[PDB]
RNA sequence: ACCCCCGUGCCCAUAGCACUGUGGAACCACCCCACCCCAUGCCGAACUGGGUCGUGAAACACAGCAGCGCCAAUGAUACUCGGACCGCAGGGUCCCGGAAAAGUCGGUCAGCGCGGGGGU
RNA sequence: GUUUGACUGGGGCGGUCGCCUCCCAAAAUGUAACGGAGGCGCCCAAAGGUCACCUCAAGACGGUUGGAAAUCGUCUGUAGAGCGCAAAGGUAGAAGGUGGCUUGACUGCGAGACUGACACGUCGAGCAGGGAGGAAACUCGGGCUUAGUGAACCGGUGGUACCGUGUGGAAGGGCCAUCGAUCAACGGAUAAAAGUUACCCCGGGGAUAACAGGCUGAUCUCCCCCGAGAGUCCAUAUCGGCGGGGAGGUUUGGCACCUCGAUGUCGGCUCGUCGCAUCCUGGGGCUGAAGAAGGUCCCAAGGGUUGGGCUGUUCGCCCAUUAAAGCGG
RNA sequence: UAAGGUAGCGAAAUUCCUUGUCGGGUAAGUUCCGACCUGCACGAAAGGCGUAACGAUCUGGGCGC
RNA sequence: GGACCGAACCGGUGCCUGCUGAAACAGUCUCGGAUGAGUUGUGUUUAGGAGUGAAAAGCUAACCGAACCUGGAGAUAGCUAGUUCUCCCCGAAAUGUAUUGAGGUACAGCCUCGGAUGUUGACCAUGUCCUGUAGAGCACUCACAAGGCUAAAACCUUAUGAAACUCCGAAGGGGCACGCGUUUAGUCCGGGAGUGAGGCUGCGAGAGCUAACUUCCGUAGCCGAGAG
């Protein structure tokens, strides 16, 4: 009746302003409190990564729909 | 006693097998499925065993 | 006293309280001038000394209420398994909070009333009739 | 160039709801019919296929309006990085920057593109 | 001949040992407790691929069985539902509810990253072979995610034709699939194992209990505030509900600080000495104090405080006395 | 559960509650004797209950000193 | 006559004394047996997991739950002690995960030395992104105070509590860039380690009495190894 609890680290992991090299890890996070945005893919866990290499960046509209998103160099 | 058993499937005249856990419950019927072997594209695969 | 509720234990710490410094009902207050728990029997002797004084007349509110659980480990043992299961009921009162407030009483008997029942609290009080206010 | 309609985006409640008024032969809408393309675990109600008329009834479009939502200051306070203290203790104070939540004043019933249709 | 786990506010008994979710966790991640709550050792040939369609809880009014909730109809209706199991995030342009065809619940790979001491664990664009659904863009290498698990060794089975001891074979082995783990003490000592010692021994520990001391003071002892009533009448002569505040450190305890290369423990005897919260004596106030005999509080520690029966007893009960037969260090 | 104590004895070298309750003894008896039974957890050859005599045995009383 | 009293003799009951003794088991006093299952001499036989034993695990050459001597043998010792000449430079750990593991050990972490790069380090500033704590608030869940309406539920006014509530939500904190500006480390490679028992205080919590020179985490500093 206290023996238990469990470690599974989680959030965010590449920040907005951030250059990520394509096929980087930018949010580990359980739902959709980020929404894949224009240029990234989410996995089975919901995890967003980089599709091609550029500067992350992040566009928050209320909460319920914020979305992590690539603007490539060049 | 057990419920759903693994189940191996011999490929339809090939030679390779695939093996997963057709639940025995609803899944009284042999399974048929399709899959690529050793050979040429997807065949029928009968998980008789 | 006793609320019907939900989990049994809890924790504990302080800060001088919001939920309610202004006397809205009635005329008179006496009023918490220190951070203690009060816990339902307190309370509850302050209910019955001011019924004793006031009732067949006057109206009495105890805007104060036993939430907190508070524990007791058995006995005499060693830090051992875990907390003790009851105990006793408690409010966390902080300066500023208004525990009682009287209606229908004159001003010098409401004096007296808030007299007894302030000898029986682990804090120090003082009374008030309300002064002008706002917050509807 | 002015007007409005049909689509369609950016922005997605300061742009939403309620009460109200205005639109029909441009446009949209209801509407008529349906054995069949097609279709409802029953019903052409919805998908769907052929078309007037009629009617803007409902819908939708536009306009009014601040009852409701939504936005939301200033003053101050809570709390607090940092600095220095008090109380035996629960707990409290001081200087220095940071600074809410709520609530009051007020603000709103949007704003900005692309096209195509029809008016003048 | 051996085995007979560990944690553990001493050890034992009890409980626990891997994995998931929330709080603790101090707005990054991480963070302990025999802290506070709860679940897993599975499930699903469709609850999966894809492709098409539908939208929930709840309430009100109205209605055959009904009579609060069934079924049907209108109205309101960011979700108050649902999501196979726990909880959390997420979710209505669905991940929810239903039908069509289907197996990608694929083979060979793996840019680049999350996470871990390691070994593990997670996500993943994109390339080929070959498929599935869609008219198409395109989606598919199991499931809305997060638990449903087990290194290695040793072996069962099916392929493959690497090895194979003079040579050609074969026996045997290897490579690819795959079967065997409450090895749950869940990084797993052997394939294989329980007790007892007061007959006990060794190496160690004040890293750790029993005595005592220390720190604390819940429990213990004692004093104070209020004043409900009792006291015929009057709260306070005496008593004082329900409640509040303190002191002491003599009780049982917590904690584990010096002492385990030793601080001898109950009771008696002997010898003392100290506190005072005073049993007697001495002085005072008040009394529900006429006298006498008392009650209770204040001052007071000079001295005094008996002999026996029972019991190891300390206590306590009793006998017979007493001014008194005090309580503690 | 295969059954559930026949005689005997019982607060006992066994009894926890306990100094059980009554009585005897004593001025006074947590011990000891006798009764009772409510036997925490007596009992028939790990023998039950008695028993004269014996004992550097253990327990309680008395006289003498 | 496994009868009585009682010397010798065999014994060892109770007290004292002795306790660096007269003595490594005794002395005085007292006491048991004393024709018997008795006492005693010489010779001789049984021994080490073995003998013997009217049975204590007794005795087996002054300490027997398995004798002595030599040998294996310097057994093994996660345990305790001890480990010696000088000055100079740097300088820790008492954390993490794993362990028939818990006072042991492996890996990492932190120390030092040599090589390589050669400002990538540190602080503080601006920009940017992330977060749900302090506070606050009741919009959901649970709890909850006085009224109203009412077949009590819902619903209205007034009014609160929250680790496992959140319409909101700071100060701070973390990543990245840049240096717009000061400083001086950083990283990689290879040799040698030790440490893995920590302690106190302030702030933030849990367990505990909002006890402890209490206990377990977080964070800053000192002790540890710091004299003045
Ligand atoms: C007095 C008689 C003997 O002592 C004891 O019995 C006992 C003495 C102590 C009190 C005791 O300590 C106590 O231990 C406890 C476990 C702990 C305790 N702590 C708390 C302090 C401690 O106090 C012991 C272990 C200490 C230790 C040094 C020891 O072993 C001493 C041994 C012998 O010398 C003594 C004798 O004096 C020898 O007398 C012998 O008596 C025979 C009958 C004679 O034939 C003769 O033998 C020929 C003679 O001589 C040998
Ligand atoms: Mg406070
Ligand atoms: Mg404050
Ligand atoms: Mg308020
Ligand atoms: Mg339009
Ligand atoms: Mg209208
Ligand atoms: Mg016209
Ligand atoms: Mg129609
Ligand atoms: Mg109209
Ligand atoms: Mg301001
Ligand atoms: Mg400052
Ligand atoms: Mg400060
Ligand atoms: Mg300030
Ligand atoms: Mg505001
Ligand atoms: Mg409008
Ligand atoms: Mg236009
Ligand atoms: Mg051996
Ligand atoms: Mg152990
Ligand atoms: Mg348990
Ligand atoms: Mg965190
Ligand atoms: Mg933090
Ligand atoms: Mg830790
Ligand atoms: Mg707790
Ligand atoms: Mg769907
Ligand atoms: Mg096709
Ligand atoms: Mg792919
Ligand atoms: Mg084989
Ligand atoms: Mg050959
Ligand atoms: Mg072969
Ligand atoms: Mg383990
Ligand atoms: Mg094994
Ligand atoms: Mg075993
Ligand atoms: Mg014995
Ligand atoms: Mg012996
Ligand atoms: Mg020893
Ligand atoms: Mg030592
Ligand atoms: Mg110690
Ligand atoms: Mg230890
Ligand atoms: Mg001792
Ligand atoms: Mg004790
Ligand atoms: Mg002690
Ligand atoms: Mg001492
Ligand atoms: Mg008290
Ligand atoms: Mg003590
Ligand atoms: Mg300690
Ligand atoms: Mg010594
Ligand atoms: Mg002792
Ligand atoms: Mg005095
Ligand atoms: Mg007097
Ligand atoms: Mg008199
Ligand atoms: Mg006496
Ligand atoms: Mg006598
Ligand atoms: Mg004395
Ligand atoms: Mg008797
Ligand atoms: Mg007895
Ligand atoms: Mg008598
Ligand atoms: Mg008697
Ligand atoms: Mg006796
Ligand atoms: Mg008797
Ligand atoms: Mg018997
Ligand atoms: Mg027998
Ligand atoms: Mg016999
Ligand atoms: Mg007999
Ligand atoms: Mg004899
Ligand atoms: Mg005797
Ligand atoms: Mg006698
Ligand atoms: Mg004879
Ligand atoms: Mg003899
Ligand atoms: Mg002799
Ligand atoms: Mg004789
Ligand atoms: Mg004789
Ligand atoms: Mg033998
Ligand atoms: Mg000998
Ligand atoms: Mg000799
Ligand atoms: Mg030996
Ligand atoms: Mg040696
Ligand atoms: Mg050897
Ligand atoms: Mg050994
Ligand atoms: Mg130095
Ligand atoms: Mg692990
Ligand atoms: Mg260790
Ligand atoms: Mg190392
Ligand atoms: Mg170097
Ligand atoms: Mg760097
Ligand atoms: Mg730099
Ligand atoms: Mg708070
Ligand atoms: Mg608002
Ligand atoms: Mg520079
Ligand atoms: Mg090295
Ligand atoms: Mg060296
Ligand atoms: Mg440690
Ligand atoms: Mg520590
Ligand atoms: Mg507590
Ligand atoms: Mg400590
Ligand atoms: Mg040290
Ligand atoms: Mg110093
Ligand atoms: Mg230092
Ligand atoms: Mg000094």
């Amino acid at each position: 009746n206290g023996r238990d609890s469990n470690p599974k680290y989680l959030g965010v992991k590449k920040f907005g302003g951030e250059v990520v090299k394509a096929g980087n890890i930018l949010v580990r996070q359980r739902g959709t409190k980020f929404k894949a945005g224009q240029g990234v893919g989410m996995g089975r866990d919901h995890t967003l990564f980089a599709l091609s290499d550029g500067k992350v960046v992040f566009i928050n509209k209320g909460k319920g729909a914020r979305f992590i998103s690539i603007e490539a160099a060049q | 006693p057990r419920i759903i058993v693994k189940m191996e499937s011999s490929a339809g005249t090939g030679f390779y097998y695939t093996t997963t856990k057709n639940r025995r419950n609803t899944q009284a019927k042999l399974e048929l499925k399709k899959y690529d072997p050793v050979a040429k594209k997807h065949v029928v695969f009968r998980e008789k065993k | 006293k006793r609320t019907k509720f939900r989990k049994q234990f809890r924790g504990r710490m302080t800060g001088d309280a919001k939920g309610g410094d202004y006397v809205a009902f009635g005329d008179y207050g006496l009023i918490a001038m220190e951070p203690a728990w009060i816990k339902s029997n307190q309370i509850e002797a302050c209910r019955i000394v001011m019924s004793r004084h006031f009732r067949r007349g006057g109206k009495i509110y105890i805007r104060i209420f036993p939430d907190k659980p508070v524990t007791k480990k058995p006995a005499e043992t060693r830090m051992g398994k875990g907390k003790g299961a009851v105990e006793y009921w408690v409010s966390v009162v902080k300066p500023g909070r208004v525990m009682f407030e009287v209606a229908g009483v004159t001003e010098e008997q409401a004096k007296e009333a808030f007299r007894l029942a302030g000898h029986k609290l682990p804090i120090q009080t003082k009374m008030v009739k309300r002064e002008v206010y706002d917050e509807a």
